[PDB]
């Protein structure tokens, strides 16, 4: 337990700020887009689906993704392989067992060779420089529900669903911090199932202010929102399961109330 | 790599074998973990990933320091400072004399603070044991393969069929419990403490059943007032035979009243009343603690 | 499932 809870969290609020990535890098890159970008992650969510991977994993890998693109420029033709190869080091990571070399290039349909994903691993390490236990918004809600006044196994549901959405679209959630973003889904999810708000316990811990999140809570609206309509629709497929309460069925609010 | 210059084999332990080597040119001695990388196959071993990420946040002097990491298309090499020996050939060594009380004492402390660091970090461990845990001649200890150890940001999963091994490993795990805790560092660093006073395993069991019959036999046999929740665990089962508590006396006589009491909140069944890392540090125990070195 | 080309 909690002594060494307090400790935790400002210790992965001094890391989310090392294992940021440069918010401005898809601009930089010659070759790819903000919605190739979305196309690779989607596809992550259902690999990550189809293996039975812990969300972990996936948040894991995007970082990767992003770190990676931050200083790595990249072809169309081998964004794919740069996907495969964060998922292979996440799993490696965050995974009791993960699937062999040989699954990851099967879910490619055989693409690439397994001693090109083998050696995009060794490089995705290089360049992050072995610094894989990033921060992420999974790490940070779960950290946060230990402060639900009573716990409401929808508003964990709903709001897991919101931090994975926020992966999806680098612009405009790379502005945020992983915790920001937490916050945001927690309120967001926690206004939407019972019309309470971001709790005082919270609000002294994180030291945000339902006001300082005003402006990642308003994205997120619309994207819950615009959800339905959305070019990409793994996340949405993934949290109707009743392991999730069909959470993503749910009605979102059309006014937040600030 | 070039600089380097393997003088001998020191071990093994988790992927790789160990060297000594000195740097040719500032005259270091360190230790050489050789990754066999497989090339081609797995790649990058899991071990070692975890090993190396978690190794270069934790920088605390009972915890044994990554210097460099040395990346080729062919070899991993991690750089490591070196150190005499590890705990379990000293035990073998110093059996029969006995390791001195206050090396113990010195020891179980250092240790302490290095877990304290790790679990603020969220790290788990995961893998104490003696053959982990390296000495110097100055008379510190050091915490050291992190290659089964996680991070705990998010809760860390239970391994269906684990791996490690018994001896070390808390009753939580052994009855089925879903997740880890830092509670089972500090079950494991117990036994340990344990081990050190009476030069022998104080749990040593030839399977998962065994291990918790010899743990039962020895602190007796659970219910619900010692550990709310244990009949509900998947492997708990009412045909399990009632012990009794045994004295502490007698299991470590040794030891004084204030060791029998921390080594008792350290063995603790209920993973939640388990004496923290923080916490042990602040008891009675470690007021007369001093920094002997040992005869190696 | 192969993305892009």
């Amino acid at each position: 337990v909690p002594d060494y809870h307090e400790d935790i969290h400002t210790y992965l609020r001094e890391m989310e700020v090392k294992c940021k990535p440069k918010v401005g890098y898809m601009k930089k890159q010659p070759d790819i887009t903000n919605s190739m970008r979305a196309i690779l992650v989607d596809w992550l969510v259902e690999v990550g689906e189809e293996y039975k991977l812990q969300n972990e994993t996936l948040h894991l890998a995007v970082n990767y993704i992003d770190r990676f693109l931050s200083s790595m420029s990249v072809l169309r033709g081998k964004l794919q392989l740069v996907g495969t190869a964060a998922m292979l080091l996440a799993s490696k990571f965050e995974e009791i067992y993960p699937p062999e070399v040989a699954e990851f290039v099967y879910i490619t349909d055989d693409t690439y060779t397994k001693k090109q994903v083998l050696r995009m691993e060794h490089l995705v390490l290089k360049v992050l420089t072995f610094d894989l236990a990033a921060p992420t918004v999974n790490q940070f809600l779960t950290q946060y529900f230990l402060h639900q006044q009573p716990a409401n196994c929808k508003v964990e549901s709903l709001a897991m669903f919101l931090g994975e959405l926020s992966l999806i679209d680098a612009d405009p959630y790379l502005k945020y911090l992983p915790s920001v973003i937490a916050g945001a889904a927690f309120h967001l999810a926690l206004y939407t199932v019972t019309g309470q708000s971001w709790p005082e316990s919270l609000i002294r811990k994180t030291g945000y202010t339902l006001e300082s999140l005003k402006p990642c809570l308003m994205d997120l609206h619309q994207t819950y929102l615009k959800a339905p309509q959305h070019a990409q629709q793994s996340i949405r497929e993934k949290y109707k399961n009743s392991k999730y309460h069909g959470v993503s069925l749910l009605n979102p609010p059309e006014t937040l109330n600030l | 790599m070039e600089n380097f210059q393997k003088v001998e084999k020191i071990g093994e332990g988790t992927y790789g074998v160990v060297y000594k080597a000195r740097n040719k040119l500032t005259g270091e001695v360190v230790a050489l973990k050789k990754i066999r990388l497989d090339t081609e196959t797995e790649g990058v071993p899991s071990t070692a990933i975890r090993e190396i990420s978690l190794l270069k946040e934790l920088n605390h002097p009972n915890i044994v320091k990554l210097l460099d990491v040395i990346h080729t298309e062919n070899k991993l090499y991690l750089v490591f400072e070196f150190l005499h020996q590890d705990l379990k050939k000293f035990m073998d060594a110093s059996a029969l004399t006995g390791i001195p009380l206050p090396l113990i004492k010195s020891y179980l402390f250092q240790l302490l603070q290095g877990l304290a660091f790790c679990h603020s970090h969220r790290v788990l461990h995961r893998d104490l044991k003696p053959q982990n845990l390296l000495i110097n001649t100055e008379g510190a200890i050091k915490l050291a393969d992190f290659g089964l150890a996680r991070a705990f940001g998010v809760p860390v999963r239970t391994y269906t069929h684990e791996v490690v091994t018994l001896w070390y490993r808390a009753p939580e795990i052994l009855l089925g419990c879903k997740y880890y805790s830092t509670a089972v560092d500090i079950w494991s660093l117990g036994c340990i403490f344990a081990e050190m006073v009476t030069r022998r395993a104080l749990f040593p069991g030839d399977s998962e059943i065994d291990q918790l019959f010899r743990i039962f036999r020895t602190l007796g046999t659970p219910d619900e007032v010692v550990w709310p929740g244990v009949t509900s665990m998947p492997d708990y089962k009412p045909s399990f035979p009632k012990w009794a508590r045994q004295d502490f006396s007698k299991v470590v006589p040794p030891l004084d009243e204030d060791g029998r009491s921390l080594l008792s909140q350290m063995l603790h069944y209920d993973p939640n009343k388990r004496i923290s890392a923080k916490a042990a540090l602040a008891h009675p125990f470690f007021q007369d603690v001093t920094k002997p070195v040992p005869h190696l | 499932r192969k993305l892009f080309g």
